[PDB]
RNA sequence: AUAAGGGAAGUCGGCAAAAUAGAUCCGUAACUUCGGGAAAAGGAUUGGCUCUAAGGGUUGGGCACGUUGCGGCGUGCGGUUAACAACCAACUUAGAACUGGUACGGACAGGGGGAAUCUGACUGUCUAAUUAAAACAUAGCAUU
RNA sequence: GCGGGUAAACGGCGGGAGUAACUAUGACUCUCUUAAGGUAGCCAAAUGCCUCGUCAUCUAAUUAGUGACGCGCAUGAAUGG
RNA sequence: GUAUUGGCCAGCCGUGGUGACAACGGGUAACGGAGGGUUAGGGCUCGACCCCGGAGAAGGAGCCUGAGAAACGGCUACUACA
RNA sequence: GGUAAUUCCAGCUCCAAUAGCGUAUAUUAAAGUUGUUGAGGUUAAAAAGCUCGUAGUUGAACCUUGGGCCUAGCCCGCCGGUACUGGCUGGGCUGGGCCUUUCCUUCUGGAGAACCGCAUGCCGGUGUGUCGGGGAACCAGGACUUUUACUCUGAACAAAUUAGAUCGCUUAAAGAAGGCCUAUGCUUGAAUACAUUAGCAUGGAAUAAUAGAAUAGGACGUGUGGUUCUAUUUUGUUGGUUUCUAGGACCGCCGUAAUGAUUAAUAGGGACAGUCGGGGGCGUCAGUAUUCAAUUGUCAGAGGUGAAAUUCUUGGAUUUAUUGAAGACUAACAACUGCGAAAGCAUUCGCCAAGGAUGUUUUCAUUAAUCAGGAACGAAAGUUAGGGGAUCGAAGACGAUCAGAUACCGUCGUAGUCUUAACCAUAAACUAUGCCGAUUAGGGAUCGGACGGCGUUUAUUUUUGACCCGUUCGGCACCUUACGAUAAAUCAAAAUGUUUGGGCUCCUGGGGGAGUAUGGUCGCAAGGCUGAAACUUAAAGAAAUUG
RNA sequence: AAAGUUAUCCAAACUCGGUCGUUUAGAGGAAGUAAAAGUCGUAACAAGGUCUCCGUAGGUGAACCUGCGGAGGGAUCAUUU
C-alpha cells in the first residue's frame, strides 16, 4: 500500500486521453510562460501554480499547452528551487514537530512519529544524492536544520 | 508488487478456463505477452485477441473456447544445455505426442520442438499443454 | 513453503541447510562421533573382555525369569559392564577369568527386550565359541 | 661488624638481624561497588672514550615618479622565492664503533612477596608518666 | 482504679508419647501448657561445659589452621542477621 | 645475499594490509587427485592402498663430495632407548 | 510359556538358499522421515509481542515489425515403370539475394577470373591468351566497434576406469588378439561419444544488467583563422638555417540538422479543499458514591452467612435530615459500533503538534517489497527516590466448617492500588492463522467522503440541517452455497499444489531428561537472551463414532 | 700447508615461569530415571463438587492457596420500551 501503513486508498487524479487543447481555449504558448514566471518570483512553489491558474482562467495542464513541463520552464528561465519542495516540505514539517516535542517532554507517541519521519527524510535524500540534484556531500544535521527552511 | 505480469495473465487465463469462460481480462500488456499469444494461436488453444490502447500500459482481452487444459510458468529463468533439454520435456509434460515447453533464446521465443530443430538451448519461461 | 527463490540466492540456501542438518539424531549421533568418546566398544564391531562374576537380573512386570547375565573388565579402558549370555546353560561352561568375546545386539544404544540395562553378548569363550559347543562340535580346553 | 656446611631443627611466637630497593624497556591473575587490585607476581640494560641524527631565534626580497641632504619617506602597481642567505643560542632524546681482571643506581640515598580466616566500611580521635585497639567519632537509616 | 493503643520503647519467643513391605529415622497422630512458643539465616565462630566433638585436607608425626556435619549447656534479625 | 625476480636480509622514509561476500582461532579417528559403493532423475557416502603429485626414515639442527642431496642401506652434535 | 504350548526342549513331516548359510559394525536405498526438483507451521512438533532499518534477495510499461518478390541447397511424403528412375505449381526445411525512409565500416598491396570483342585455328565465338576496355571472388597486411551476463560451434586437455564396436580363450569373468589356398606367403583391427569447473577463439542479438546530448563541455565540414609539436626524400658530401609540404594536439568564426528531454503504473512521494475519530500531551470544570467529622430527634439492638460466633452498642449502636474534608473513578447512553503499529483509548472546555479516508484536467518521475546483525515502543506484576494514602487487599491476627482445614465463608489489616523522575522487556502479548501482489459466488446490513433523485419537516426560512431510494471508493463484520481443499472439526481462504515454481523473513522432526548443566552477555536485584550431554522408553499426540 | 686461537651466524639440549587442551581422586550438598503388595493426603479428568489455563509476587508438610492483569483450549455463538 504506502511506505508506513497498511492502508489501501486509491484517491487520486484521471488524466485525459487527449492530448490536444479544447477549441475554446484560444490562448498561446508564449504568452502563458510569462504569467508561470511572475507567479513563480511572487512566491509560490510549482506545486500551486498550476491549481491557481487552473482554478483562474483557461489552461488545466501546462504541458499539453505549451509541449514543456513546468518545472523545465522554471529551470530553463532561472526560477527552480535550490531545494526540491517535497523534501523542503517535509524538513519543515519534521522541524516543527521536534519543536513540539522539546516543550512536550512526555508526548510519548511523537518520539515514535518522529522515527518514521526522519527515515523517509533519509530515504528521499539518499534518492536525491545518487540522482545528482543534490552534492554527494551534502548531511541533513538535525542541529542546524532549522536554518533551512527559513 | 508486480514481479510476473506473464504469471499473472496465464494463472488468471488458468482460472477462467477452468470456470467454463469464454473471455479473460489481462492487465498489463508487454511484448512478451503480445508474443506469446500468436504461439498460443499458431495450435488452436486459444481465439482472437484484442488490445485496447490506453496510454498508460494498454489492456489484454483473449477469447477463450475451452480446448486449453493448462498454462504455466516456471518463475526462475534456469539456464538449460541442448543435451537434457529433454529431461524437462519428460518432467512437467504428460506425453511427448502433444504439449510444448516455450524457450527463449536470441533468435526469439519458441516451442521446445521447433527449438530442438534449431539445435539451440537458451531461458526457459513457460510451458503448455 | 517461503524460501528464497532468487536466481543468484544459493548462498542463503547452503548456509541455512547446514544448521538444519542438526535436527538430525543420526546426523548428531554420527557428526559428535560419541562412539568413538562415550560408547564402550571404541567405534568397532567386537571386543575382549574378563569374566569376573555372575549376576542374575529378574525381568519387566509381565513377564517373569532371570536373563543371567555376567560381569567383564574391559582390556581396553578398564571400565565395568555389564553382558548377557544366549542359548541355555551357558553359565556352567562360562567360569571366572575366561576371556570372553562379545558383541552388540543390534539395538543401537537402547535397551533390547525385557532385560533391563544390559546391552552386550557373549560370542567365544577361551577362543572356541559357545554354539558350537553347545551343539558338542567341540570341546572345551582346561 | 664478619663468619665454612645446614637454613627456623631455636622460641609462646621469624623477637632482633639479613635479603629486595633509583631510572629505561617488556610482562601482569583471581575478585570487584568497574573507580581499583598494580610498583601485582616476574624478567633485561646501567662505566670510560670517539662520533652521528633530531628538537629554535633574529634580519633581508619588484618596478614608476615627488620633498628633505647613496640615503629615511610619501605613494601608485605586480609575484608568494617549486624556500633561499647570513648571524646568534642552552639543554633534552635516539643510534654506532672502540675499550676493561664481566665491572659500571660502584660512596650516599633506597618497597620483601604470595595463598587464606576473624574483626571494623574508609580518612580521623583518646587514658600527658605501663593498655592506640575490635574502643570513640563519622556520612547513611529510623523514631519522638 | 476502670477501658483502648503502642515493640527501629525496656524485653520475650516450650515439653511428653506412638508410627513407613530388614535396620535406622519419623513425613504423620494424640497429649499437657500461654501473651507468643526462634521464621529467614548462621555456627565447637571472639558466643559449646562435656571437647583434644566426628569426617576430609595440610605434616614423617599437629590439643594449632581451613572446609563440612548440628536437639545450639547458653546463635538469631536497627539490644540488628 | 641467491643460479635469478621478490621485505630474503642490512639501513633511511611514509602508515599501511585482511574481514559478516565469514577474516582470525579451534576440531578432524584429514596426504591431495584419477576414482570405489549405492540409483528414474537430482543426490548421499568412501578414497592408507597397483596410476600422477607432495612429505618422512626414533625426535631437532649442521654439513662434505658431486651437474644434481640440506641424502640418512653419507658424516657431526644433543635427547630417549640399546 | 502359570498342565491339552500352532512360538521352549525332542521325534516325524514340510519350507528357503545351496558349496554355501547365520551373527556384529559401517554405509546407501527403503526415507517426499532432510525434501532445489520434493517435504509441515488454526487444533498432531513449529509464524519472533509489535514496528523501523543495514548487509542480502527481488524489482511496472516503452526503441526495426511486417509486406511484395525471386531463386539456390537439403530432406521427407506420394505416384508408377523399372536392381530401380523420372515426375508431383507435393509438403516442407535451411537459406541467399533484392526493394520498401532500413542492405552491411574502411585503406594499400598482391593475385586474378567473368562479360564483350580480336589474331590464328574455324564456322562469330572460343582452347590460343606470351588479349585490352578488364576488376567477381580470394589472400596478406593498416583505421574505427559500449561493456558484462547468456547460448551455438571449434581448439587444447592421462594412462587406467565407465558406456560402447569387432575377434567362439570349448561358453563365461577376462584378453587385444587374429584371419586367409597348401604355401619356403599375404592382410587387418587394437575404434568412438561423454566428463565440465576455470581459461582461449567464432556466429546469433530475445531475455537480465550498464554507458550516451540539458548551464550543450553535443555530432559534421577536405569552409576558413590560428598556436603548438613532429619530420620521409629532393636539391654533389657534411654541417647549419629557411620555405613549401605531410602528419598529430588544442582553441576561434561561419555553415550544415526535424539540432538533444518516452509514458505519468487502480506503483510510490509531495501539495490543496471540506471533513472524521472514546489517537497523544498540558491545564481546567462537573457528577453521585465511599470513609471520616460536626449539628439534630427517638430507643435496644446493629453486621454477615446453608447456620452461628469474632465486632459495635442507653459512655446512645444502627437508622433519619443538614453541613464540611479527603482520595480514587466516570454508571445508564454503550452496540456483532469508532480510532491506533501493537500494548491500548469514554466527564466538560482551552492550547499545541500529529493521522486515516474521500475529492482533484495540481507536483516529482521508479524514487519500490520483505529483512541476518542493529534500533524505537512494549498490559499486569516487580525495583530505586519524593508526594498522596478514600476504597479493596498479597503477608499477618481472629470467628466458623471439618477426623484434620496453614483454604473456600465472615470482621480487621502491611506492601500495593494514584502521581512525579528513572529501570525491568516477559503474557492464552490469540484471529493459537507472517508481509507485499494477481484471479475466483450470491445476498443484505453497517461507519467515513463524494455524486443523482421524488418528496416531508422546518427556521429572518430559500441552498444548507433531519428522513427516504439507487450507484461507486475504503474499512470492522455476517448468512447461504462447494466447482475447490483437509484426517476431521471447518475455510471466499485454510482456494488458484502430484496438472507440484509470483517476491521476501523466521521456526519444528517420537515422548522424557529440559528451557536443565555449563560458557557468554544485559540488569541495582528479581531475572532476560543464547543453550547442551549422559541416561531412559514403544509409544505419547490430533479429529471424529458408540457407550 | 697441520694442531691451536679471536669475533659473528645457524642453533640442538636443559632449568625456571606463563598459557591452552584432554583424562582423573574428593568429605559434603542438591537433582533425574526405573523397579516396588510402603506411609500421608485427594490437586486434575463431570459445573471433579471453589470453572480451567497464562504472566507476575507472597505464603504453607505435600499435592497446593491467595492478590493483580489476561485467555476460552467454557459450563454462554442468543433476550426485545
Ligand atoms: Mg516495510
Ligand atoms: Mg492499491
Ligand atoms: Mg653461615
Ligand atoms: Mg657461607
Ligand atoms: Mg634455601
Ligand atoms: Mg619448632
Ligand atoms: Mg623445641
Ligand atoms: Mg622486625
Ligand atoms: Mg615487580
Ligand atoms: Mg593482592
Ligand atoms: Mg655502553
Ligand atoms: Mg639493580
Ligand atoms: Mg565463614
Ligand atoms: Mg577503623
Ligand atoms: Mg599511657
Ligand atoms: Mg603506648
Ligand atoms: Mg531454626
Ligand atoms: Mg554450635
Ligand atoms: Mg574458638
Ligand atoms: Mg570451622
Ligand atoms: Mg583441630
Ligand atoms: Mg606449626
Ligand atoms: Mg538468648
Ligand atoms: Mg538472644
Ligand atoms: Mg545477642
Ligand atoms: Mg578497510
Ligand atoms: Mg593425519
Ligand atoms: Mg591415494
Ligand atoms: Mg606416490
Ligand atoms: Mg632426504
Ligand atoms: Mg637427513
Ligand atoms: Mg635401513
Ligand atoms: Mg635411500
Ligand atoms: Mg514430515
Ligand atoms: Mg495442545
Ligand atoms: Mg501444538
Ligand atoms: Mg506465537
Ligand atoms: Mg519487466
Ligand atoms: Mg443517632
Ligand atoms: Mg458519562
Ligand atoms: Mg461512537
Ligand atoms: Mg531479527
Ligand atoms: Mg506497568
Ligand atoms: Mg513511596
Ligand atoms: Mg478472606
Ligand atoms: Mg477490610
Ligand atoms: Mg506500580
Ligand atoms: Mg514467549
Ligand atoms: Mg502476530
Ligand atoms: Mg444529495
Ligand atoms: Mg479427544
Ligand atoms: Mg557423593
Ligand atoms: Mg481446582
Ligand atoms: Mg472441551
Amino acid at each position: 500500500g504506502r511506505l508506513h501503513s497498511k492502508g489501501k486508498g486509491i484517491s487520486a487524479s484521471a488524466i485525459p486521453y487527449s492530448r490536444n487543447p479544447p477549441a475554446w481555449l484560444k490562448t498561446t504558448p508564449e504568452q502563458v510562460v510569462e504569467q508561470i514566471c511572475k507567479l513563480a518570483r511572487k512566491g509560490a512553489t510549482p506545486s500551486q501554480i498550476g491549481v491557481i491558474l487552473r482554478d483562474s482562467h483557461g489552461i488545466a495542464q501546462v504541458k499539453v499547452v505549451t509541449g514543456n513541463k513546468i518545472l523545465r520552464i522554471l529551470k530553463s528561465n532561472g526560477l527552480a528551487p535550490d531545494i526540491p519542495e517535497d523534501l523542503y516540505f517535509l524538513i519543515k514539517k519534521a522541524v516543527a514537530v521536534r519543536k513540539h516535542l522539546e516543550r512536550n517532554r512526555k508526548d510519548k507517541d511523537s518520539k515514535f512519529r518522529l522515527i518514521l519521519i526522519e527515515s523517509r527524510i533519509h530515504r528521499l535524500a539518499r534518492y536525491y544524492k545518487t540522482v545528482g540534484v543534490l552534492p554527494p556531500t551534502w548531511k541533513y544535521e538535525s542541529s542546524t536544520a532549522s536554518t533551512l527552511v527559513a | 508488487v508486480r514481479t510476473s505480469v506473464l504469471h499473472d495473465a496465464l494463472n488468471s487465463i488458468n482460472n477462467a478456463e477452468k470456470m467454463g469462460k469464454r473471455q479473460v481480462m489481462i492487465r498489463p500488456s508487454s511484448k512478451v505477452i503480445v508474443k506469446f499469444l500468436q504461439v498460443m494461436q499458431r495450435h488452436g488453444y486459444i481465439g482472437e485477441f484484442e488490445e485496447v490502447d490506453n496510454h498508460r500500459s494498454g489492456k489484454i482481452v483473449v477469447q477463450l473456447n475451452g480446448r486449453l487444459n493448462k498454462c504455466g510458468v516456471i518463475s526462475p529463468r534456469y539456464n538449460v544445455r541442448l543435451a537434457e533439454l529433454e529431461k524437462w520435456v519428460t518432467k512437467l509434460l504428460p506425453a511427448r505426442q502433444f504439449g510444448y515447453v516455450i524457450l527463449t533464446t536470441s533468435a526469439g521465443i519458441m516451442d521446445h520442438e521447433e527449438a530442438r530443430r534449431k539445435h539451440v538451448a537458451g531461458k526457459i519461461i513457460g510451458f503448455f499443454y | 513453503g517461503g524460501k528464497p527463490r532468487g536466481l543468484n540466492a544459493a548462498r542463503k540456501l547452503r548456509n541455512n541447510r547446514r544448521e538444519q542438518r542438526w535436527a538430525d539424531l543420526q546426523y548428531k549421533k554420527r557428526a559428535l562421533g560419541t562412539a568413538y568418546k562415550s560408547s564402550p566398544f571404541g567405534g568397532s564391531s567386537h571386543a575382549k573382555g574378563i569374566v569376573l562374576e555372575k549376576v542374575g537380573v529378574e525381568a519387566k512386570q509381565p513377564n517373569s525369569a532371570i536373563r543371567k547375565c555376567v560381569r567383564v573388565q574391559l582390556i581396553k579402558n578398564g571400565k565395568k559392564v555389564t553382558a548377557f549370555v544366549p542359548n541355555d546353560g551357558c553359565l556352567n561352561f562360562v567360569d571366572e577369568n575366561d576371556e570372553v568375546l562379545l558383541a552388540g545386539f543390534g539395538r543401537k544404544g537402547k535397551a533390547k527386550g525385557d532385560i533391563p540395562g544390559v546391552r552386550f553378548k557373549v560370542v567365544k569363550v577361551s577362543g572356541v565359541g559357545l554354539l558350537a559347543l553347545w551343539k558338542e562340535k567341540k570341546e572345551k580346553p582346561r
